[PDB]
RNA sequence: UUGGCGAGAGACCGAUAGCGAACAAGUACAGUGAUGGAAAGAUGAAAAGAACUUUGAAAAGAGAGUGAAAAAGUACGUGAAAUUGUUGAAAGGGAAGGGCAUUUGAUCAGGCCAGCAUCAGUUUUGGUGGCAGGAUAAAUCCAUAGGAAUGUAGCUUGCCUCGGUAAGUAUUAUAGCCUGUGGGAAUACUGCCAGCUGGGACUGAGGACUGCGACGUAAGUCAAGGAUGCUGGCAUAAUGGUUAUAUGCCGCCCGUCUUGAAACACGGACCAAGGAGUCUAACGUCUAUGCGAGUGUUUGGGUGUAAAACCCAUACGCGUAAUGAAAGUGAACGUAGGUUGGGGCCUCGCAAGAGGUGCACAAUCGACCGAUCCUGAUGUCUUCGGAUGGAUUUGAGUAAG
RNA sequence: UUAGUGGGCCAUUUUUGGUAAGCAGAACUGGCGAUGCGGGAUGAACCGAACGUAGAGUUAAGGUGCCGGAAUACACGCUCAU
RNA sequence: GAUGCCCUGACGAGUAGGCAGGCGUGGAGGUCAGUGACGAAGCCUAGACCGUAAGGUCGGGUCGAACGGCCUCUAGUGCAG
RNA sequence: GUGUGGCCUAUCGAUCCUUUAGUCCCUCGGAAUUUGAGGCUAGAGGUGCCAGAAAAGUUACCACAGGGAUAACUGGCUUGU
RNA sequence: CUUUGCUCCACACAAUAUAGAUGGAUACGAAUAAGGCGUCCUUGUGGCGUCGCUGAACCAUAGCAGGCUAGCAACGGUGCACUUGGCGGAAAGGCCUUGGGUGCUUGCUGGCGAAUUGCAAUGUCAUUUUGCGUGGGGAUAAAUCAUUUGUAUACGACUUAG
């Protein structure tokens, strides 16, 4: 009779979407990326500071 | 607004409903309607909407059309079914035995189905007996046979019937219809 | 048999109708004449049609009276509208009228008006958290190499209101800057979160249960297939209706022909009443109904409770055969054909399907009947007969009505 | 199976006659005619957008000194006209 | 009340024109053993109610003899020109 | 092989009537024969307003239905002159 | 000079109806590539200092919509009525000032009251206009018609006289 927006209403959410309860919990929406320690070539720069 | 791609409010152009305000017809519509809604069987279906046709939809169907279906192979022995009136035919001599479901039969037929040893019935009878159409065989009369049929699409060199009260040598077969008074057609 | 005489009737008209004429109507009236030709019905049961008094020259008024009623007085049933008088109410700076909304006044019929909390649906506006990317931002910052000038210190000359300096010189010194290279971050910008919270507005359709979920060890609970809880005032003109007015904004005059009308296009001053797709003969498509290879009782007859209803023989009409100008001839090779589709039914399959049978209907190839053109057997009033077989020919045909 | 119609007109683009025309005549599309609504003061045809009755939100085209709802906003310039 | 009840989704401009469902008028068959001199019909009424609307209903005034609802039939059946 | 007129793209004509060719066939309805007439199939005689009436003017004496679908003023667009 | 009519003032009591009170319209002039305020002196188009960068100010502001009372400290602030003198004609109708009187004072410290308008409802506090009744004062006409004139004139109007 009235449609219930997940995005607002949890209870519908979760009745949609079951995995919803677990990106939360593991707050996957704020997972930090695993640092790494590459640089560009000579030549990509070179080129991006060229006039 | 909307671009609508097709025509609105487009009623569905079949009939619903006889057009007939005959009591016992409406009863076997409540009757078929419940079947028809309450089985899966294709029969039910069929019958419903043939008992909303119009008299020149429900051509009579003769006794020797009956005759010549049961010559199919396999059929002897089925419920000939005819939602309409069924007519006699003096031009066939031996009629088989069998049961004939119709909604009416001339005097006519009736005589010559049971003298043979059958069974004339209603609607509402082949219900009882055969509720999913059972080992039925439904037949139509010759809708195209009709005299006003002769007359539609009428055109230079299609062939049919002029609409004309009076017939004979003077009716319109002159000019038009000879090479020899301007052209043929 | 729309005249005359005498009758009986009606799904007819009801005084602008119906005959022109419901009435002293072919009258009054017009026209030299032929001719033309209206309007005009209704007091009350009964005149009981107002004696008498009074004002007035009188008409009349005012009383009184008659009557069920003079809101029936002959200017007579009812007594609309245009248009008018009086009274009451209201508004009014070059029209008026109208729409939406509310104020004010008047008027009026049958729970009314709100506040907070917790929710749900839609939405608006803030605060704040975590992440990702990019030159793994660029910068700033730190370190270091080199540089110069809008040249800092120092120095050298010249000015010396006696440090104000003007010009050289000098590249960090008693200011700093630029470029390159390293280093470590941060921030912006863009994006993501099934991150968290505050404020505001509109909505509350539905009406036992039934679903999908969530939370709980279960029991159960819940924000999960649409609002409940708690509280106040009033209970009547208070809300609301109506109406008049005011105010904001908006609003050209309808009808018509027209590419185009508010038009300096036409009709319309106003009001009542009347005022225009009808009936018939014969038809097309479609639909309903009866009966069905038939169908149609109603010309007529019989009968009758009398224009009704009821009953009916013989015909006749249309249909059941076409084709040809005509003389004429006249519809099964076959399971009334074959092929391709085809609803439904039948068989087998849990089902998908597969197979069988396939009416209506569609396309196509055949066959049959008539016309046309050929062919021309046996026969024979030797010119009739016309078998058989054909043809890019033709028909408003047959092929279980 | 049957109604109405068989005077059209406008805009963009292609296009003929003509000095040209709110002129005459064609092509393709969209419109007006038959259509209100927001905008262009005003206007058949332009822009936006097509219309059951209401409520809330958001916008189109066009706007935000005052008339008039909305910044006498922010920013770089240009311009002074007896 | 199956022409009923109900669930679900979409849609709604309109001249000429088409079709559908309704409202109203004179008269006819049937019915309500309908209303009425204790007031029918008509008329007046910035009083009330129902219907999107055609229209319907009620109160008050005036009035004086007839008139309505429903199911059908039928037309000389709806006016601003 | 080509040829059903002209290398291709134009060069032409209904109904009614008359007339010719063909079949020597059908009909003249009380029955025959022979003339005559009538039919059937294919042409010709022509309609150029070419889908095809048989057709001279005048009106300032004029009439009617209409037209701003259309001229004779103004006004408007244009501005050759 | 008799419906005791007219007027003003004070006070009630009615109505009236608001283009919209709800602490205060809080006074230089001039310039703006310049000024204001304070201060000093040779008084100037002077020297010195200081301010702006908005009224986001200044003033007022506590008490039953503001009650009833007791003290302290000042002799200040403020309201009302009454007086003194002055100034203001642009539309002055206001500004200032003297004097005494009488309240109030939240400058400071006490005592008593407030309830039930029930958990909000403008919750009524302003300002006009007019009437009406009481008491107190005050004043004691004209115009028009009709008549009349001709400097005037269609009629009104105008100008004259009684
Ligand atoms: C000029 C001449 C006559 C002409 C024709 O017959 C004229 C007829 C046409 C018609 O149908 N009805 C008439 O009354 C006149 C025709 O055929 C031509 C060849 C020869
Ligand atoms: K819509
Ligand atoms: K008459
Ligand atoms: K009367
Ligand atoms: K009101
Ligand atoms: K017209
Ligand atoms: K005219
Ligand atoms: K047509
Ligand atoms: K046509
Ligand atoms: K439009
Ligand atoms: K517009
Ligand atoms: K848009
Ligand atoms: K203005
Ligand atoms: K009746
Ligand atoms: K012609
Ligand atoms: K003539
Ligand atoms: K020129
Ligand atoms: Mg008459
Ligand atoms: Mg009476
Ligand atoms: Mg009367
Ligand atoms: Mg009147
Ligand atoms: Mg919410
Ligand atoms: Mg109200
Ligand atoms: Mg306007
Ligand atoms: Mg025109
Ligand atoms: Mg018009
Ligand atoms: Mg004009
Ligand atoms: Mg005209
Ligand atoms: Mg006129
Ligand atoms: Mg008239
Ligand atoms: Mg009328
Ligand atoms: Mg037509
Ligand atoms: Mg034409
Ligand atoms: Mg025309
Ligand atoms: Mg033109
Ligand atoms: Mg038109
Ligand atoms: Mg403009
Ligand atoms: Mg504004
Ligand atoms: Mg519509
Ligand atoms: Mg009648
Ligand atoms: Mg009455
Ligand atoms: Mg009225
Ligand atoms: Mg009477
Ligand atoms: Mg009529
Ligand atoms: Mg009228
Ligand atoms: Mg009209
Ligand atoms: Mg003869
Ligand atoms: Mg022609
Ligand atoms: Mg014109």
């Amino acid at each position: 009779v009235l449609k219930k927006n997940p995005l607002k209403n949890k209870q519908v959410l979760l009745r949609l979407n079951p995995y919803a309860k677990v990106f939360a919990a593991e707050k996957l929406g704020s997972k930090k990326a695993e640092k790494t320690g590459t640089k560009p070539a000579a030549v990509f720069t070179e080129t991006l500071k060229h006039d | 607004g909307i671009d609508h791609t097709s025509k609105q409010h487009k009623r569905s152009g079949h009939r619903t409903a006889p057009k007939s305000d005959n009591v016992y017809l409406k009863l076997l519509v409540k009757l078929y309607t419940f079947l028809a809604r309450r089985t899966d069987a294709p029969f039910n279906k069929v019958v419903l909407k043939a008992l909303f046709l119009s008299k020149i939809n429900r051509p009579p169907v003769s006794v020797s059309r009956i005759a010549r279906a049961l010559k199919q192979e396999g059929a002897a022995n089925k419920t000939v079914v005819v939602v309409g009136t069924v007519t006699d035919d003096a031009r066939i001599f031996e009629f088989p035995k069998t049961t004939v479901a119709a909604l009416r039969f001339t005097a006519g037929a009736r005589a010559k189905i049971v003298k043979a040893g059958g069974e004339c019935i209603t609607l509402d009878q082949l219900a009882v007996r055969a509720p999913k159409g059972q080992n039925t065989l439904i037949l139509r009369g010759p809708r195209n046979s009709r005299e006003a049929v002769r007359h539609f699409g009428m055109g230079p060199h299609k062939g049919k019937a002029p609409r004309i009260l009076s017939t004979g040598r003077k009716f319109e077969r002159a000019r038009g219809r000879r090479r020899s008074k301007g052209f043929k057609v």
